[PDB]
């Protein structure tokens, strides 16, 4: 409880020498990008002054078309974590910068007396041309210097099936955009992934179904585990993770492919989904795809190129362009090759960019044991990750909003990714690790990059390519050159073996936190999973029929005994999933993390084995545990017979006969409270649900724009979760096959608010634009507005939820106090709320506001795209469309005439301004039965 | 008591000082303890006030003896309840915000929401109890200052009761403020927790906005409350020897009305 | 809810007010086998009174709770009973039923 | 919330014992006037 | 140290714009950095005290704390530049800054003071000439003129003005 | 009295930091960037022939020369530019006699047979003793509109 007569004395500063482009109070975009695996995905990010607060999508980018993943918006708290690595740091104990590039030249001596021999680097699948041209400048002043990459959701057995089909090496880039049929097989392709947003958009461009669509997209996926992909599939298959590479030996026999030789049979529902699924790819040959993910096996991702290149694909929606990265056949093999060189000494200076091995490494291949056998192990990366106090040096790690840095993103197009702000402490990028290596240490990252790109342009005057190349973000002078290919012939001819009976493990990247680069992101870890709405928590992944034959309920501890080794694992039961497939993800058990991904889960990189590094078949449960906590964010996964209320879902058969068939052609309701007359700016929104495949970027985008707090684990399991936006599953079906409907849920800014109606001191009243304002400094928390809530979608502050990663909420000690660094994240134009307020979703009013207010100083009217609020800027699908709702010609004012058009709870007289377009499965002929 | 006092005193200092979300209240079920003790205590001092009042107006003479057992019992289970609305609020320096003064902010409380009505039923519940349970003091204290016969505690029992003398001038004035204000706290506790029944029925949830609350909910504190009168005067007959003023026809009626409630 | 309790309450204006009515006419043509106490006839006159207050407690807490959260599955009683002239016997019951009956 | 609710029937005892101690617990003029309605009921005879 | 004094600066024909630029552009007012206090005071006084406090942050590198007398909460979100361009001269809400030797507050900054001047904007609301002029006083018939600029400015009404998404975001 | 949301825990326009070496939590951009609403690179962006470093300075205004454009040119001389340059730009400002190298007057022959876009290049970068502006102005619609208020403020000597 903070008291005083007055506040305390202000203080403003201004600059010293003001820079022209700064306008204190405007927000000042600029145009970056991301390397989330080794791609850019093209960021648009708001710099206040010098501090970025906010990343948006870069829509001219072609990877986000402005709108970015759920990992990829939350690199603004990584960026502003208190956990960064502040210093560099020399076996153990905190340094210099300048005490290392004494330390490594010193080192780099020592190797030119050799040919280079122990300068092995890890980095991981880098794909920036400066950082490749640096590389091949490391590779030929050192001849002997070795170059693996590292990672663990890399494209390994994604480029070992382009090798297995074609020869040489080559990339693949999708094309959903002409595409009537999507035959997934292990394919979570809408996953935060380096083309994620991509095909995220273009397989929900396919459809938008409107007054007069007849066609929509179909989406046969044939999943091991429920992904998010299987949100917009309409016949998702639970297959058992071994079979996949039995469907499609079964799907590539159907087609015509002559060596496929089949076996290992299927069951009659596998069967029959896969007599249909290739059925309708022999029809529209021009416009199918077959997709396949990393999970799957090297020959089945040849396959899958074989199917391609045989129903004529290749050159329509599957262009084969030469490899954007720069070595594709180095994945796990390469970490195993540099282990087994790491052994028996033979290695004497290890760079480590960031990959974080000893946290990363399958358990077959020892690399903390191989590790402190080199003398000079040098680590980059802004964490003092599980590998940075076991390697003898450590660098901070510029995080890419700190760093003069380059990316390739797929289709080629290189992005620059400038710095928004200096580095807070001193980064020192790979970029600028590899010049102390190279010989050039006082060259700074700026001074490295232009000269790269002033060798890269063939065109004179630079400084107009250069300027345009910050500004638009992408250079698109650099795409990857279109490869005409072979698809050679005799790849799959050995027949497979025995499908081993026995219950299988099965890996998986977490939607939140990929591979545990981000485990100390605090957004990304209360960010509820798409599926399974759990926060904290590393979880086994059952079906109910694997679960009912082993005994176990939705909260059991199991030890978990692969091959060699346990893991001890809490079990989360999963009506979508297969049998006997238990799922486990990555991204957790990290002993380094920082305050917030410290013990959180289990480490799943413990039962890799770099031979079945996605999946096994030799697991062991055996539950040695009992109720754990488990703080899961839903309540209730099933629809309880409020369909018609929370998502109607129908399929396209019965929509062509009828349009309004979801809708209910009822009377209108009457109200004794009258109406008001929202004349002006009247603001709406439609949720389109056909389109959500619960990537959850929404949530966090609503957390990185509105200030909303992280709350810990033990406050998510008393369902104390500061989430302004929702996204609800709802299991319709089957306990075995059922159908996973999302609805996002937010604060509908109902015109008869019964949440305004019971506020004792006003706290929530209506503009006359007609959205709900939620006004905290008036709020006295009686929780009064969320019981009459019908949504509950009001969202108290029940502690002093702030910083709670860092500091537990259950204290007053620092409870006024407030961590300097997080301070830089939060937009300065929402209210960062105090103990006791309550929350809501304003439709990001502070978007609204600054947008309404700067069209009355020009005196003219907001036209539709100058507000776009933050769940619908970073929506890769754009399933949600804010606008005026009395502009005539909007888009909004269309999305809300649509025959699905439906409100949440019309039963009561809420009048809700956000209305729902109904969900469309799309279902086949011969497979509805 | 105390020691009840010291684990009062403590969680409200634990409560203000840590928040109002150690209490365990949810997002969904955000009213908890704090809400349903709150009506509780609001329902015991209701018959306590049936007790002082309504059988007051039906000129009934076994209210008599039950009187200031149900009049205090009203005052300690408001002052016991009424802590509650100010302390469930997250941020209780402000539950001021609830009363309509004028203010340098242009804002006034709400007068819709059925919590702040709650502000105005217990803020006159309060303040009446307290007012007809020292109007009924202020003969029966000079009863007590005349029996003292020590002078430090006479001046006690003769500065709580004003100076009263009786006097047919002053015993006519006491009745004709006494059956009207028994005449004023029946419809107030009819009312009052009708107020604190209506903090549901106003909301739009399923088990929440039935109509028949305001009556069951009063109904509710006339068998709560005389619940609390019969657990309250059967040690104060055992224990303090009332055998010949609380006789058993007393809980033969006491069990009829809390029956018929 | 509430709407049969309503009626309840009128049930009890209605035969007190029967009680005064049949009371009267049986005193005017001097046909009451007793003189009526005046102690008494202010019995049932706080009876007439407290059952007015009661009748306006439960009809208008009914009302309360339905304008409030207007669902319309509950509006359209008093949606129909507050629209087309129906208006006016609203008005009515607050002032020619309650507030007249109140204060005499 | 188990605290507070233990704790108030503290604060409930506190007062009431301060109320059973410091002021009279049956109201006596209220009930001399029903000594003197049971002696003016037998007069009645 | 020998800090701001407005009433010399504002005598020097500096038409209030000069230091606090973008108080018709962006919604928070600035305060000018060092290069402007050095922009005359490199050679003006300098070598002075009264402003070695602006030549030791410009040797330096430190902004200059200065204390803001016009401390709103946080929770507010006044918007400057609305008000200029529709019509809010800098009297009626700073005092007569020109006639200032140290900026005091002029209104004591409340919620019903700004809703009072939301709700009846026409007795406050001057032409956009004069907004930067500080010796415009109001006139004896500021109604019916200021009711005048308010339909010509496109002034919305005391509905719209007072809901707390105008301030209080 | 009570303070919970009265100062938060994020940074406004020009509040004070406790992170850095200067006070400001307003930091500086690096040196090289480009943001999204700013390319800066043509020849209405910089006063000079095709944007480059060295350029030729451009002779006269790219952009129109508007009667409402010369109206605000004069009004954003008479704030900015007519402080120590006069109101009639005879170098009389109150200012300007105070300056040690006087401000050259416009009228002179040096500043006529000027470039029109060196009168850009002295604004936003400044001149020797004169600091930049530009960053008090921050529009490239009103650099070059004071500009044009300079240009018709040398015909009328
Ligand atoms: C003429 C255009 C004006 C100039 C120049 C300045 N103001 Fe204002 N002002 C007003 C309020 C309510 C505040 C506090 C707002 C907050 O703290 O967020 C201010 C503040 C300033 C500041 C301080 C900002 C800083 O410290 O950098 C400056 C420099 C300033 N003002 C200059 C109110 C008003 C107002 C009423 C609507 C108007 C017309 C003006 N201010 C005008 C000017
Ligand atoms: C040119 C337009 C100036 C700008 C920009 C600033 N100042 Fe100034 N200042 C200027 C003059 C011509 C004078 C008079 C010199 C004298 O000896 O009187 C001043 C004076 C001051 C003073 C001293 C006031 C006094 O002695 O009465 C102070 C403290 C001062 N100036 C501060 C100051 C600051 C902080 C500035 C940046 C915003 C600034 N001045 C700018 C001319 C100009
Ligand atoms: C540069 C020479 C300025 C001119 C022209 C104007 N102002 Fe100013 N202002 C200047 C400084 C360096 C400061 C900070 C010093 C201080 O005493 O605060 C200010 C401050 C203000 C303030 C107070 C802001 C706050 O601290 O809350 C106000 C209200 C203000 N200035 C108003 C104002 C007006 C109305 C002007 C036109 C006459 C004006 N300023 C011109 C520098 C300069
Ligand atoms: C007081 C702070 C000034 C302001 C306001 C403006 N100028 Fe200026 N200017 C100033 C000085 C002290 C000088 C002398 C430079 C020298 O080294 O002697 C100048 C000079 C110029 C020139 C001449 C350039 C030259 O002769 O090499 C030009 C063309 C000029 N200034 C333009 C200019 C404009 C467009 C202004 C408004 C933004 C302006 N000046 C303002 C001091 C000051
Ligand atoms: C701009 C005209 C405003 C409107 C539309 C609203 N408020 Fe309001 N508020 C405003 C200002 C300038 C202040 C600061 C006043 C001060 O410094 O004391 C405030 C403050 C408040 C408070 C005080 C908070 C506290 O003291 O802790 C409250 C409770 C408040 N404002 C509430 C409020 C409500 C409910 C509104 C509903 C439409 C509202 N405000 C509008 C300016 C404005
Ligand atoms: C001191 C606290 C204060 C705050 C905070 C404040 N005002 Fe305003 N305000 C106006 C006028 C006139 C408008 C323009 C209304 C419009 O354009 O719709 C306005 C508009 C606004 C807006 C912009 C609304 C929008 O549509 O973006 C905000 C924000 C605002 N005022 C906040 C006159 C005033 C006056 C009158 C002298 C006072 C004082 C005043 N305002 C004081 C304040
Ligand atoms: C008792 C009824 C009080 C109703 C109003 C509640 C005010 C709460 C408050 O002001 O908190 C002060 C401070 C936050 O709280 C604190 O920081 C310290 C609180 C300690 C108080 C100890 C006594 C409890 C109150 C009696
Ligand atoms: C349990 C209690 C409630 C009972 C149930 C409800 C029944 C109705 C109650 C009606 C009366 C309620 C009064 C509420 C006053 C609220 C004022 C307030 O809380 O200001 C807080 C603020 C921080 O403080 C300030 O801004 C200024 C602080 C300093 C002023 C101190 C004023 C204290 C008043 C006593 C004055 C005595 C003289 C002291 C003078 C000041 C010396 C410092
Ligand atoms: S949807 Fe819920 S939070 Fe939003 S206005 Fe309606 S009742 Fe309030
Ligand atoms: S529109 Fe509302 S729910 Fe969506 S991101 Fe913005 S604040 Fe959150
Ligand atoms: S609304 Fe958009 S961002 Fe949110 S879950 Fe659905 S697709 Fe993802
Ligand atoms: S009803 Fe009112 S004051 Fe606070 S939490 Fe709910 S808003």
């Amino acid at each position: 409880c903070q008291f005083a007569l007055k506040q305390p004395q202000e203080k403003i500063v201004p600059y010293v020498r003001q820079p022209e482009e700064i306008i204190h109070g405007r927000p000042l975009f600029f145009a970056t990008a991301v390397t989330f695996a080794g791609f850019g995905v093209g960021l648009l990010v708001e710099s206040h002054e010098g501090r970025p607060t906010k990343i948006e999508g870069n829509p001219d980018h072609p990877a986000s078309l402005g709108s970015t993943d759920l990992i990829t918006q939350a690199m603004i708290l990584t960026m502003y974590d208190p956990d960064r690595s502040q210093a560099p740091t020399n076996a153990g104990q905190e340094t210099t910068w300048d005490a290392f590039v004494a330390a490594a030249t010193a080192a780099m001596q020592a190797q030119t007396a050799k040919q280079g021999a122990g300068l092995r680097v890890l980095s991981g699948s880098l794909t920036s041309p400066t950082l490749i041209a640096q590389k091949q400048q490391l590779l030929t002043q050192f001849p002997q210097a070795k170059w693996y990459e590292y990672e663990p959701v890399g494209r390994d057995n994604a480029n070992a099936g382009a090798r297995l089909a074609f020869g040489a090496d080559v990339h693949t880039i999708y094309r959903l955009d002409t595409a009537k049929v999507i035959v997934g097989f292990d394919a979570d392709f809408t996953a935060p992934s380096p083309t994620g947003v991509r095909m995220a958009r273009q397989l929900a461009d396919g459809r938008r179904i409107r007054k007069g669509t007849k066609e929509v997209n179909r989406l046969y996926l044939a999943e091991s585990t429920p992904s998010i992909t299987g949100l917009l599939a309409d016949h998702r298959l639970p297959v058992r993770s071994s079979q996949i590479e039995h469907l499609v030996r079964a799907l590539a026999t159907l087609v015509g492919v002559p060596n496929v030789a089949a076996g290992a049979p299927l069951s009659d529902t596998e069967k029959k989904w896969v007599e249909a699924a290739a059925k309708d790819l022999q029809a529209n040959r021009g416009a199918c795809v077959v997709l396949v993910g990393e999970s799957q096996p090297p020959v089945v991702h040849a396959l899958g190129h074989a199917i391609n290149a045989q129903l004529g694909n290749v050159g329509s929606t599957v262009v084969y362009t030469e490899p954007v990265e720069d070595d594709p056949s180095g994945g796990i093999a390469a970490l195993s090759a540099l282990t087994q060189e790491m052994n028996a000494g033979t290695v004497e200076v290890l760079l480590m960019i960031e990959s974080n091995p000893v946290y990363n490494a399958p358990a077959d291949i020892p690399f903390a044991e191989a590790l402190a056998k080199v003398p000079l192990s040098m680590h980059v990366g802004l964490y003092r990750d599980e590998t940075a106090q076991q390697s003898v040096w450590h660098i901070n790690g510029a995080h890419f909003l700190e760093a003069w840095g380059d990316v390739r993103a797929f289709d080629g197009t290189t992005t620059i990714v400038q710095p928004l702000i200096a580095p807070l402490y001193n980064g020192k990028s790979a970029i600028e690790v590899l010049n102390v290596l190279l010989g050039k240490p006082q060259e700074t990252g700026y001074q490295t990059l232009t000269a790269y790109w002033q060798t890269q342009d063939a065109s004179g005057n630079f400084r107009v390519f250069w300027n345009t190349a910050l500004h638009d973000g992408v250079i698109t002078a650099t795409q990857a050159r279109s490869r005409q290919v072979t698809l050679q012939q005799g790849f799959a001819d050995a027949a497979p073996p025995a499908p081993t009976q026995g219950l299988e493990i099965v890996f998986r990247p977490d939607p939140s936190l990929w591979d545990g680069a981000f485990a100390n992101n605090a957004w990304l870890q209360e960010t509820p999973k798409p599926y399974t709405k759990l926060t904290w928590d590393n979880v086994a992944l059952m079906s109910v029929r694997t679960a009912n034959a082993l005994g176990l309920k939705n909260g059991d501890v199991v030890r978990l005994t692969y091959q060699g080794r346990s893991v001890d694992a809490p079990v989360w039961v999963q009506p979508g999933h297969a049998d006997d497939s238990v799922t486990v993800h990555f991204g957790f058990g990290r002993t380094a993390a920082g305050r917030v991904g410290n013990n959180v889960g289990f480490n799943a990189y413990r039962l890799r084995t770099s031979a079945t590094p996605w999946f096994g078949v030799g697991l062991e449960v055996a539950k040695v545990g009992e109720n754990y906590k488990l703080a899961s964010t839903q309540g209730h996964f099933l629809m309880e017979g409020r369909k018609k209320d929370l998502v109607r879902y129908g399929t396209l058969a019965e929509y062509v006969e009828d349009e309004k068939f979801l809708q209910v052609e009822k009377e209108e309701p009457i109200s004794l409270i009258g109406e008001y007359e929202y004349n002006g700016y009247k603001w709406g929104m439609s949720i389109d649900l056909n389109v959500c495949n619960s990537c959850n970027a929404c949530v966090v985008a609503c957390q990185s724009e509105n200030n909303i707090p992280v709350v810990g684990k033990d406050e998510v399991w008393l369902g104390r979760e500061m989430h302004w936006i929702r996204i609800d599953q709802y299991y319709v079906g089957d306990e075995h096959t059922p159908n996973v409907y999302n609805m996002v849920m937010l604060c509908q800014q109902c015109e008869h608010a019964p949440c305004e109606i019971v506020c004792p001191v006003a706290a929530t009243v209506h503009d006359a634009e007609g959205l709900n304002n939620m006004v905290y400094n008036r709020c006295v928390g009686t929780k009064y507005c969320s019981n009459n809530c019908p949504y509950k979608v009001r969202r108290f502050n029940f502690l002093q939820y702030q910083d709670v990663p860092y500091r537990s909420p259950i204290d007053a000690s620092t409870e006024n106090d407030s961590i300097p660094v997080l301070k830089m994240m939060r937009n300065p134009d929402v209210t960062v709320r105090a103990r006791g307020v309550m929350e809501k979703c304003t439709f990001c009013v502070q978007r609204i506001n600054e947008a309404r207010i700067q069209a009355r100083t020009e005196n003219r009217r907001i036209a539709d795209g100058e507000i776009m609020t933050a769940c619908q800027q970073v929506c890769p699908t754009q399933a949600i469309v804010f606008g005026d709702l009395n502009d005539p010609q909007a888009r909004v004012v269309d999305l809300k005439e649509q025959p699905l058009k439906y409100t949440s709870l019309d039963k009561l007289n809420t009048k809700p301004r956000v209305s729902y377009l109904a969900k469309i499965k799309n279902l086949n002929p011969d497979l509805a039965e | 008591a105390a020691l009840g006092l010291l684990m009062y005193l403590f969680s409200l200092a634990v409560l203000f000082t840590v928040g109002v979300g150690v209490w365990g209240i949810n997002i969904p079920v955000a009213w908890g303890f704090d809400i349903i003790n709150f009506v509780w205590w609001i329902g015991i001092g209701h018959a306590g006030t049936l007790i002082s009042a309504i059988l007051l107006l039906f000129r009934q003479d076994w209210r008599t003896s039950i009187n200031r057992a149900a009049e205090a019992m009203t005052i300690f289970a408001v002052a016991c309840a009424g802590i509650y609305p100010l302390v469930h609020t997250g941020r209780p320096w402000l539950d001021y915000w609830m009363l309509p003064y004028p203010g340098t902010l242009g804002m006034w409380p709400q007068f819709r929401s059925a919590l702040e009505w709650d502000v105005f039923a217990i803020s006159t519940y309060a303040t009446v109890s307290i007012l007809f349970w020292y109007l009924g003091l202020i003969p029966d204290l000079a009863s007590l200052r005349d029996r003292a016969t020590n002078i430090w505690v006479k001046r006690f029992y003769g500065f709580l009761a004003l100076g009263w003398r009786g006097g047919a001038r002053d015993w006519n004035r006491y009745e004709v403020a006494s059956l009207i204000l028994a005449g004023l706290s029946t419809p107030l506790v009819l009312s009052v927790h009708s107020i604190i029944s209506l903090d549901f029925a106003i909301s739009q949830l399923p088990g929440w906005h039935v109509t028949v609350f305001p009556p069951y909910f009063v109904a509710g504190a006339v068998y709560c409350g005389f619940a609390m009168v019969i657990l309250l005067l059967v040690p104060l007959r055992r224990w303090y020897k009332l055998h010949d003023l609380i006789t058993i026809k007393h809980f033969d009626l006491m069990g009829k009305v809390m029956l018929a409630s | 809810s509430m709407y049969p309790v309503t009626y309840i309450a009128s049930m009890l204006i209605l035969t007190f007010g029967g009680g005064i009515i049949a009371l009267a006419v049986l005193k005017s043509r001097n046909l009451l086998p007793f003189g009526i106490p005046v102690d008494r006839l202010h019995d049932l006159g706080k009876f007439l009174f407290a059952f007015v207050a009661v009748w306006a407690y439960v009809n208008f807490s009914e009302y309360l709770i339905i304008w409030s959260g207007n669902v319309p599955e509950l509006t359209p009683w008093h949606g129909h009973r507050s629209a087309g002239g129906w208006e006016i016997l609203g008005i009515v019951m607050i002032f020619g039923h309650f507030l007249l009956p109140f204060m005499l | 919330d188990i605290s507070l609710y233990a704790g108030s029937f503290g604060w409930f005892f506190f007062l009431f014992f301060l109320f059973i101690r410091l002021l009279p617990a049956i109201s006596i003029f209220e009930v001399r006037d029903l000594v003197h309605k049971t002696e003016t009921e037998k007069a009645l005879a | 140290g020998g800090g701001f004094n407005h009433q010399l600066h504002v005598a020097l024909g500096m038409d209030c714009r000069y230091c606090h630029t973008a108080v018709e552009v962006s919604a928070h007012a600035n305060i000018p950095p060092t290069e402007t206090c050095m922009g005359c005071h490199s050679q003006i006084i300098s070598r002075s005290e009264k402003v070695a406090f602006v030549w030791q942050s410009w040797e330096t590198g430190t902004s200059i704390q200065w204390n803001k007398v016009h401390d709103l909460p946080k929770f507010v979100y006044f918007n400057h530049s609305i008000h200029v361009a529709k019509g809010v001269g800098c009297s009626t809400c700073h005092g007569r800054i020109d006639q200032m030797r140290v900026v005091y507050k002029t209104q004591p900054l409340f919620m019903s003071w700004c809703l009072d001047c939301h709700r009846n904007p026409e007795k406050y609301v001057r032409p956009r000439e004069e907004v930067f002029n500080m010796a415009w006083t109001p006139p004896p018939n500021q109604l019916e003129v200021g009711r005048r600029l308010v339909q010509e400015y496109e002034i919305r009404s005391s509905w719209e003005l007072t809901n707390c998404a105008i301030c209080h975001r | 009295c009570h303070l919970e949301m009265y100062d938060q825990a994020k940074y406004k326009p020009q509040q004070a930091s406790e992170i850095f070496a200067d006070g400001a939590s307003a930091r500086p951009l690096v040196e090289h960037t480009v943001a999204r609403g700013r390319l800066r690179i043509d020849a209405t962006s910089t006063g000079r022939v095709d944007g480059d470093p060295n350029g030729a300075y451009v002779t006269t205004i790219p952009i129109r020369i508007t009667p409402e454009l010369l109206e605000r040119g004069a009004q954003r001389y008479r704030i900015y530019c007519a402080v120590c340059h006069g109101v009639n730009g005879n170098g009389r400002g109150q200012v300007g006699l105070l300056l040690n190298p006087r401000p050259p007057s416009f009228y002179d022959q040096r500043l006529l047979d000027m470039p029109d876009g060196e009168y850009y290049d002295v604004l936003v970068n400044g001149r020797r003793t004169m600091y930049p502006y530009g960053y008090r102005v921050q529009s490239i619609s009103d650099r070059w509109a004071i500009v044009a208020h300079i240009r018709e403020l040398q015909k009328n000597p």
